[PDB]
């Protein structure tokens, strides 16, 4: 019953007993014995005295090396930085420390200084502390840029390809454009020498920047051109990187035919070449979820989110901005999942904890708190408006007013005034003030976001079409002006039946609203015409929705890696 | 109900 | 100490059940209901599920055979299979029997007919079959005279071996059911005591290497018997 | 049968082969040239574990094939604080 | 079952006899790896000869002191035992200096 | 002794292996001491102060079973007719020569291969054969196997040993492959 | 041929993680009133997250809680025993 | 019983009746059915009862408790008295059984 | 409160 | 578990050293169950008790009584009432010899 533990598990334990007299003599020992020394002080829950090993660079530079054992690293890492130690940031005020000692060594020196630097920048991105594996990749790139030879050129690539990263994560955005300027300018002084480097990588992140920065026709252009700098020697963590963003950024552009192969062809590629448990195919299932909640999919995407959650708490403990993000979207699918049937209280613990994990790693003034703190007041709206006591629904509004402005006022100081973004922020808190008794200022706010989406999505976007829903919504139930409320149903009612087929989740409240205006003016035939219409919206949805689990659709993939680039380049 | 879902 | 005491009980009660003696099934009734009364529920609440199952049992039968009989084809089991249905939080024959067992083709007809009756008719309820508290009546008609003996599962398997051929190899037997070796040994010394089986090795102890032959020379006092 | 362990200080010791199974890289010491058939029995030495690591390493494989799969409570191995580091270099060294 | 090892001056006998295999088993064992009859080598233990007949659990050796995790010694001549070359030792720490 | 990580020049090592396994995958009697003495340096090649260079051993461990298969590939190439019972022989002894590789490559097998992609230093002697003495004569050491078959039922049994030693050759190539485990036999004889 | 066969949950655990007891066993709100009156309608609903509890404790779990109580997940019911 | 809200007040209610049944299931499987926290819990869960106008199964534990205290502590005790008080506050309140 | 102190 | 760990390594030793390590165990174990930790508090009083049970003297025994009155303490305020009867059982049997 019972099996006998190992000679090396015990004399591990016989070690890390006997710690206090054998620390030092710890850091002689291979590797392999060392990770799991420092695995066994965590397991023992010797917190204390494990945040005191892994806080050096001459320890932990020589424990990111267990390739086998990372996952457990990742979980014992998050642990520390929970704990309460400051591992991040001072694992990044050592190494620019390094870097400073060693910036005027031998460039010999310098190039393993990089290595070292490479290994601590892209765990520590990993882990989600790119505000700390910043100042890693600066003194990277600084180190790398004193001299100018060929591998120093190759080093300085690279390193401003993981540089704009962990820029771009950290919703730095202006500074990532600079980031790109100078990779940009050591590129082509690459190339000048006759020397030319992958730049899909490169083009991805930049795609990831302006998608995040909702600039999605040059977003979509450098996907074009990402796409193309696809080659077979590439590692495949590039591969999926790019195939990820190039999903999320053709799935916002509307053509809903190439992200789905790109973003199946991503998912079955992480899945096998990292694993089911890994953080990399939990970044490319939260961004599948996307794709999948963007084509009217939207129950199946809770069963990717939570499937993409569910990796990153398993991997990256509790206190994590991967794991922040994770329930932040699936907080968010199951908002719209659960929007007809009411049950809200799991999409508000999802928010919930969202919130309480950025407000806890990231500061005030930071643009992903400003989404988080979005959906929590989306649940909070849909739970006032059903509950029933007068002072409750109040309060719920009043909260939801506040965390609206609050990420409205962050919208505006990242991103701008006339941007897609601030524009969904603005649908959103006009659709908060129509629940809130504020009509006058409320259709405001959707005027605004409609103009906003008009100038930059354009009139052939699904983005607009839904604020405009929204607005016409508006007008039929609380405005009368049923003139203006009829045009955009009838708009909003065409987009959405050119693109999400005929069976779309909200043209069953477009057929309602059209119902409910027909019957407040008094024409009672199109009443009965559009009820018809919706008995038929609704035999077309019975008998084309099929419940299918999307990770054994994507379970054996017969398509390739070149098949996929080459049908996407001959699409375009 | 009488509001279309998130954006 | 009544704790000790409904788990003594527990253990004939189960004995007394399964094997069908009983001077009347209402005194059963009559015994766990007092001590309901005289101890409270939660005491008898596990003895009155092992009687309540027995009479869920009779009516449960007249369905699985309602159930065989409203067959598309023609489904006959072959022998007088009977069984009864027992909750497994209430027995205390749980005795786990993790020795696989290879249950015969005769007889395989019939398990394989009442797993598909008690999944559709039930959900959710997986069947454990209990192998060392089944016994059955075999034919035997190999010698001159047809004996019917009462014989386990674990017995069954043994005598229906026998059957094509006059003697089986230990060797075969053992891997015809692939169960522990020391199990077997108490297992066919029964047959042994009534010499059903003579012993065909040479050698006197039983082992792997001790193969055995029908006995035609044995004879029966009684024509209808049990084997214990 | 039986296989010698040298030590690297020059001691004997003498186990089992089924004990000596344990360790992963002995049964390499014991797949190739180690075999030499039965003259002396089985026979290897390291050069760098000392005889007092060896020892408890042969002791963990009295401890391991005696309590392999057992019913009962197995005690802990005693892998003194004064040998534990050199040990646990040797458990991973034999992947015992 | 008593767990013990055989030591002369250069080896180690790790073995699993019984209470019943007192000595004379034993010497078999130890017979079946390097031979020496006990007509010239006989086991001692800790300065102390052990009677070929006399049995092993009454003389203080039984099994609850020869665990395999913790095995007792006997001694073998054909006493003068080598170490087991101790291992180097550790600062105390609370010590003082 | 001195199990701790030392630091050690990989010429002097690697030439010390470059000579064992010469000595190894031929099928050549090895002393107990060059054994012993590999499977205690191996084990400090891994672990090689301060930077532990698994990866150079790694390297030029399979630049050397490149060469030697090359090296077997022209010996293979140089003999016409002959070429059957000399490859079952080399096969054979290369098989158990990367047996006793895989043995011998333990430390690094266990605590360098698994971190790692790389593969296995056991199965990396057979994926060089099969790519390197199978892959180029695909069809030259099946030309005489296929006709002896009919020749078989015909007019001609061919010897069994020599039938049967090449028939089981392509299964062991691909034992390490997990989605091809049977097929390259069928795909290459059958 | 007699035959014994011990039926039960195919339930992988044994514990009805809402009200701790054997998921065999009657839920504790049917062993603390209708112990005396009435208990043989107390099954089990699984979900489809594949964790099934006592009905009668699910049941009263969701007048307060929609979410599956081991994993928080949302709870929809997939089969009656 | 403060709160004026309905559906306030089922939750509450809901709550107070899951913390009482674990509570339950904790002491009587750590302490068996025969013991005063046992009936204890049976008859805070009867008073919870009769809170939510389950009167029937408000009796019924009530019933159980004083039988499992008058069983144990005899037929006086200061809990046995605080039991038949609250028993007697459901039948002369809610059942009008005089 | 229509009843005596909990138990 | 460091205590316990180091009981079990020096339990084969002299009585000065079972003694230091028993009034380690006492004070360390009156910490804990003083604290709070009565789930931490029995493995380093079971430890103490593996300790009292090696030898049989008129200290050894008292000891042992002393251990099995303060690791009844930490089982009732962990609730390990169905353990608190052995351990009485113990203690009285203690007591009786
Ligand atoms: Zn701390
Ligand atoms: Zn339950
Ligand atoms: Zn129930
Ligand atoms: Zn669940």
């Amino acid at each position: 019953e019972w099996i006998p533990e190992t000679l090396y598990n015990t004399a591990i334990s016989a070690v890390v007993d006997n710690y206090i007299r054998s620390r030092r003599d710890i850091r002689s020992l291979p590797e392999n014995i060392q990770f799991d020394v420092y695995y066994k002080l965590y397991q023992q829950g010797r917190l204390c005295q494990l945040g005191s090993e892994f806080c050096e660079l001459e320890v932990f530079a020589k424990v990111l090396r267990a390739l086998d054992k990372r996952h457990l690293l990742h979980h014992c890492f998050q642990a520390l930085m929970d704990h309460g130690v400051k591992v991040a940031s001072v694992l990044a005020y050592s190494f620019s420390r390094r870097c400073s000692y060693i910036a005027e060594s031998d460039a010999a020196v310098k190039e393993k200084a990089i290595q070292v630097g490479f290994v601590l920048g892209g765990f520590l991105s990993d882990a989600g502390w790119y505000s700390d594996a910043e100042k890693v990749f600066l003194s990277c790139l600084q180190l790398c840029t004193l001299h100018d030879e060929m591998l120093h050129w190759f080093r300085a690539v690279e390193c401003c390809v993981r540089l704009l990263h962990v820029r771009n994560g950290n919703c730095k955005y202006h500074l990532g454009e600079e980031t790109f300027k100078l990779a940009q300018t050591y590129m082509d002084k690459l190339s000048k020498h006759g020397q030319q480097a992958n730049k899909a990588a490169l083009y991805g992140e930049l795609c990831a920047l302006l998608f995040a920065k909702s600039h999605y026709d040059e977003a979509y252009k450098w996907c074009i051109e990402a796409m193309k700098e696809i080659t077979a020697g590439l590692p495949v963590k590039v591969v999926v990187d790019v195939l990820r963003q190039a999903s999320k950024a053709c799935v916002v552009k509307r053509e809903f035919k190439k992200a789905e192969q790109l973003i199946k062809h991503a998912v079955y590629l992480a899945r096998d070449h990292f694993g089911s448990k890994h953080p990399k195919y939990s970044d490319t299932l939260l961004d599948y979820g996307f794709y999948l909640l963007n084509v009217d999919n939207i129950c199946q995407s809770v069963a990717i989110y939570q499937a993409a959650l569910d990796i990153r708490q398993s991997v990256f403990g509790g206190k994590n901005i991967h794991v922040a993000t994770a329930h932040e979207d699936l907080a968010y699918s199951s908002y719209v999942h659960q929007y007809s049937s009411g049950k809200f209280d799991n999409a508000l613990f999802h928010a919930e904890r969202a919130i309480g994990i950025i407000t806890h790693i990231l500061p005030e003034d930071h643009l992903l708190l400003a989404s988080s703190k979005r959906v929590k007041a989306l649940i909070l709206e849909e739970i006032a408006i059903d509950c029933h006591n007068k002072e409750t629904e109040q309060r719920l509004l009043q909260e939801a007013h506040d965390l609206h402005l609050s990420s409205l006022q962050l919208a505006k100081k990242a991103f701008g005034e006339f941007n897609v973004q601030t524009a969904k922020h603005y649908g959103n808190l006009g659709r908060l003030y129509q629940s809130m008794r504020k009509f006058k200022e409320a259709e405001e706010m959707h005027i605004k976001a409609i103009q906003i989406k008009e100038q930059l999505l354009g009139q052939e976007d699904y983005e607009v079409a839904l604020s405009v829903g929204h607005l016409a919504s508006l007008y039929n139930y609380d405005m009368n002006q049923y003139e203006n409320a009829e045009k955009l149903y009838l708009r909003s009612i065409a987009i959405g039946k050119k693109l999400f087929g005929e069976g779309y989740s909200g043209l069953e409240y477009d057929y309602r609203g059209l119902i409910k205006l027909y019957n407040s003016i008094g024409n009672y035939e199109k009443v009965f015409e559009y009820h018809n219409v919706l008995s038929n919206w609704n035999r077309l949805r019975d008998r084309q929705y099929s419940v299918t689990d999307a990770l054994e659709d994507v379970s054996t993939s017969p398509q390739s890696t070149e098949e996929v680039v080459q049908s996407f380049l001959i699409s375009q | 109900q009488k509001r279309a879902s998130g954006q | 100490d009544k704790d000790v005491f409904q788990k003594f009980y527990a253990r004939m009660l189960a004995k007394r059940l399964i094997h069908g003696l009983s001077m009347s099934m209402d005194s059963e009734e009559a015994m766990i209901n007092k001590l309901k009364q005289a101890c409270g529920y939660e005491f008898t609440s596990k003895l009155h599920r092992m009687y309540t199952d027995m009479s869920v049992s009779a009516d449960l039968n007249n369905k699985f055979n309602n159930f065989i009989k409203n067959q598309d084809t023609v489904i006959d089991l072959g022998i007088s299979f009977q069984i009864y249905v027992l909750q497994a939080g209430a027995w205390p024959l749980t005795q786990a029997p993790s020795s696989t067992f290879a249950i015969p083709q005769e007889l395989e007809k019939s398990v394989q007919m009442f797993e598909l009756f008690y999944s559709q008719h039930f959900s959710g309820r997986k069947l454990t079959w209990l192998h060392y508290l089944c016994t059955g009546e075999v034919k035997m008609n190999y010698l001159g005279k047809p004996y019917v003996a009462m014989v386990t599962t674990y017995q069954m398997a043994v005598l229906l071996a026998f059957n094509n051929s006059e003697t089986v190899s230990y060797k075969e037997l053992q891997d015809s059911t692939q169960m522990n070796e020391k199990e077997l040994t108490k297992t066919i010394k029964s047959l042994l005591d009534v010499k059903m089986i003579n012993h065909d090795s040479e050698k006197e102890d039983i082992d792997a290497e001790s193969s055995f032959s029908l006995n035609m020379n044995f004879s029966s006092k009684r024509t209808k018997f049990k084997i214990t | 049968m039986y296989v010698k362990l040298i030590s690297s200080d020059g001691h004997e010791f003498i186990v089992k082969r089924e004990h000596a199974l344990t360790s992963g890289t002995i049964k390499a010491m014991l797949s190739g040239p180690g075999q030499f058939a039965e003259n002396e029995t089985n026979e290897v030495n390291f050069r760098e574990i000392p005889s007092h690591v060896l020892s408890k390493v042969c002791m963990y494989f009295t401890y391991k094939v005696r309590y392999t799969n057992s019913s009962t409570e197995i005690p802990e191995f005693p892998i003194a604080p004064e040998i534990a580091l050199e040990l646990l270099m040797a458990a991973n060294f034999l992947d015992c | 079952d008593v767990f013990l090892m055989i030591r002369r001056h250069k080896t180690t006998i790790f073995t699993d006899a019984k209470e019943s295999s007192t000595v004379f088993e034993l010497k078999r064992i130890v017979e079946g790896i390097l031979k020496r009859p006990p007509d010239e080598q006989r086991l001692y233990k800790d300065d102390q000869l052990l009677d070929d007949g006399k049995t092993l659990g009454e003389c203080g050796f039984t099994s609850q002191t020869a665990r395999p995790q913790a095995p007792a010694t006997v001694g073998l001549a054909f006493l003068c035992i080598e170490p087991f070359s101790s291992p180097p030792e550790l600062p105390d720490v609370m010590k003082p200096q | 002794t001195s199990l701790k990580p030392r630091v050690v020049d990989f010429d002097e090592t690697w030439n010390k292996l470059l000579t064992t396994i010469k000595a190894v995958v031929m099928l050549e009697y090895v002393e107990r001491a060059t054994w012993n003495d590999r499977f205690s340096d191996i084990y400090a090649l891994c672990v090689a102060y301060p930077e532990p260079l698994g990866e150079r051993l790694y390297t030029e461990t399979k630049i050397f079973l490149e060469n030697h298969v090359r090296h077997l590939h022209k010996r293979v190439l140089e003999s016409e007719e002959q070429v059957l019972v000399m490859y079952h022989r080399y096969w054979e002894e290369y098989s158990k020569g990367a047996d006793y590789m895989d043995c011998l490559y333990r430390y690094l097998n266990t605590q360098f291969i698994k971190k790692n992609p790389l593969m296995e230093i056991g199965e990396l002697a057979l994926d060089m054969w099969r790519k390197l003495m199978v892959e180029p004569l695909q069809a030259i050491l099946i030309r005489m196997l296929l006709r002896e078959i009919k020749n078989d039922r015909g007019g001609e049994d061919p010897n069994q040993k020599v039938i049967h030693g090449v028939i089981n050759s392509f299964v062991h190539v691909e034992q390490y492959k997990k989605k091809f485990p049977l097929k390259f036999y069928q795909e290459i004889f059958e | 041929w007699n035959a014994v066969a011990l039926w039960a949950w195919d339930i992988v655990v044994d514990n009805c993680a809402i009200c701790r007891n054997h998921i065999m066993d009657l839920c504790i709100e049917c062993q603390a009133n209708q112990a005396s009156a009435t208990s043989e309608e107390c099954t089990v609903a699984w979900g489809v997250c594949n964790h099934a509890f006592h009905f009668h404790c699910i049941s009263r779990w969701l007048k307060t809680r929609q979410v599956c109580p081991l994993d928080n997940r949302e709870w929809e019911f997939q089969k009656y025993g």
